[PDB]
């Protein structure tokens, strides 16, 4: 049940940039959405637990979507340590489906 | 104050089964924790989620590797293990221990990952 | 813990 | 011989949405005439005690009940467990909410807290009709005889 995410994406500092990910229709339909970090080399790290809410420590320039059957990660204000994977996340029955990984680039 | 470490060999070959194991120190596997599992990650590729574990020994694994993947738990010495079968070359990854803490969060803590040549 | 039991 | 049941989290989100109570607890025991699914208001009931403000239903057979007590609970610094009137002795921290578990206690069993965010509750219980009330965290925990519920509210702004 892959959420087809891209493979990389690109932007520029004080942009922003809008990364998506496509369900099933039957597990990121309902289930709750989840998008994490990972700097390369090292573990990952939750950055948005639900679909909108977002964690304790996190910039609030990092925004949760979920449309359908698409989820939409919007970073506004784009920096320099921005750079990083991002992977979404989500249940299908039973069974946790995580995103392709998108590598930011500036 | 939850803390994941992992004791798995960093050499493997296809001839023998991988045993991974995972020890949880400033707090205790009980029936007040959600869940642990192991996602693996090869190099430059996506995250993959092995298997699902909580303390009672319930287990739910990915239909891909139910077949080749065991996973128990030993509540004794708090920690938790992970045998993965008929090892090939594209499991060479660095495998990690994940959990589940805050009720919300879902997956939050993250062990540091160990690194397994096939 | 009784009740609860 | 009397037993106690803690009712299903539906009929919880039923008694909280509406103040009425569904018989026929799940194997059934049906409370008299043998029909079920019959929405049920609760009562003012009569005054027990100085705290309480019970709220019950009823007012070879098997007599079914469907009482909401509002008590009064406390809790000690560090605020690790929190104690109710009627014993119900609980290992959760009344300031936790669903993301400080690294800063706050939870040793309860995992697989029955729910805290729901937004949640909508009747003023007032005995009242047939009510406005409903929007609370920010309502935490939820089942027990073997009841379910437990308290408002969470950040530690900081009510403890000095
Ligand atoms: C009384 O009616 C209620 C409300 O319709 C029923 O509650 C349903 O119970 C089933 C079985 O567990 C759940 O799958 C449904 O989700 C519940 N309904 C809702 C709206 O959540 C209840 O079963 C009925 N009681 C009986 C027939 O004894
Ligand atoms: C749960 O409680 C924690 C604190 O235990 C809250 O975290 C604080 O949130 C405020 C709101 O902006 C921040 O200013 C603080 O820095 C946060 N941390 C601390 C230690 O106070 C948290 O917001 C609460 N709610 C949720 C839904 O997580
Ligand atoms: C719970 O209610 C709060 C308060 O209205 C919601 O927080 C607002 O949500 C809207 C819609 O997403 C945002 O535009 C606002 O900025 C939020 N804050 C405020 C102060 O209005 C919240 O989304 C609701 N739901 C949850 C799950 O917390
Ligand atoms: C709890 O986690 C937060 C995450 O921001 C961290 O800053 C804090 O030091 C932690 N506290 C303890 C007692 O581990
Ligand atoms: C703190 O408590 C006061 C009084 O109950 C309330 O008005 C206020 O909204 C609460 N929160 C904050 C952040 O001050």
């Amino acid at each position: 049940s892959v959420l087809t995410q891209p493979p990389s994406a690109s932007g520029t500092p004080g942009q922003r940039v809008t990364i998506s990910c496509s369900g099933s229709s039957s597990n990121i339909e309902t289930n709750y959405v989840s998008w994490y970090q990972q700097f390369p080399g090292t573990a990952p790290k939750l950055l948005i637990y639900r679909n909108n809410q977002r964690p304790s420590g996190v910039p609030d320039r990092f925004s949760g979507s979920k449309s359908g059957t698409s989820a939409s990660l919007a970073i506004s204000g784009l920096r320099s340590e921005d750079e990083a994977e991002y992977y979404c996340g989500t249940w299908d029955d039973n069974s946790w489906v995580f995103g392709g990984g998108t590598k930011l680039t500036v | 104050q939850l803390q994941l470490q992992e004791s798995g060999p960093g050499l493997v070959k296809p001839s023998e089964t991988l045993s991974l194991t995972c020890t949880v120190s400033g707090a205790s596997i009980d029936r007040s924790t959600y869940y642990w599992g192991w996602i693996r990650q090869p190099p430059g590729k996506g995250l993959e989620w092995i298997a699902n574990i909580y303390y009672n020994g319930r287990a739910v694994y990915s239909p891909s590797l139910k077949s080749r993947v065991t996973i128990s738990v030993d509540t004794s010495k708090n920690q938790f293990s992970l045998k993965v079968r008929s090892l090939t070359a594209a499991d060479t990854a660095v495998y990690y221990c994940a959990t589940r803490w805050n009720y919300f969060f879902d997956f939050d803590y993250w062990g540091r990952g160990t690194l397994v040549t096939v | 813990s009784y009740k609860q039991r | 011989n009397t037993e106690y049941v803690a009712p299903p989290m539906w009929e919880i989100h039923h008694i909280n949405s509406h103040s009425q109570c569904y018989s026929s607890y799940s194997f059934v025991a049906y409370h008299r005439d043998s029909y079920e699914n019959k929405t049920m208001q609760l009562m003012p009931d009569d005054y027990s005690n100085t705290h309480s403000t019970r709220y019950v239903t009823v007012k070879e057979t098997s007599n079914l009940n469907c009482m909401v007590t509002i008590t009064t609970a406390r809790s000690k610094y560090p605020y690790h467990f929190f104690a109710t009137s009627t014993g119900d002795v609980v290992d959760i921290s009344p300031f936790y909410n669903g993301t400080n578990r690294n800063a706050s206690y939870f040793g309860e069993n995992a697989d029955k807290f729910f805290i729901f965010p937004n949640y909508t509750i009747v003023s007032d219980f005995g009242r047939p009709n009510s406005a409903l009330e929007t609370h920010r965290l309502v935490a939820f925990l089942e027990r073997a005889d009841s379910v437990i519920s308290w408002d969470i509210q950040d530690e900081k702004n009510v403890t000095c």
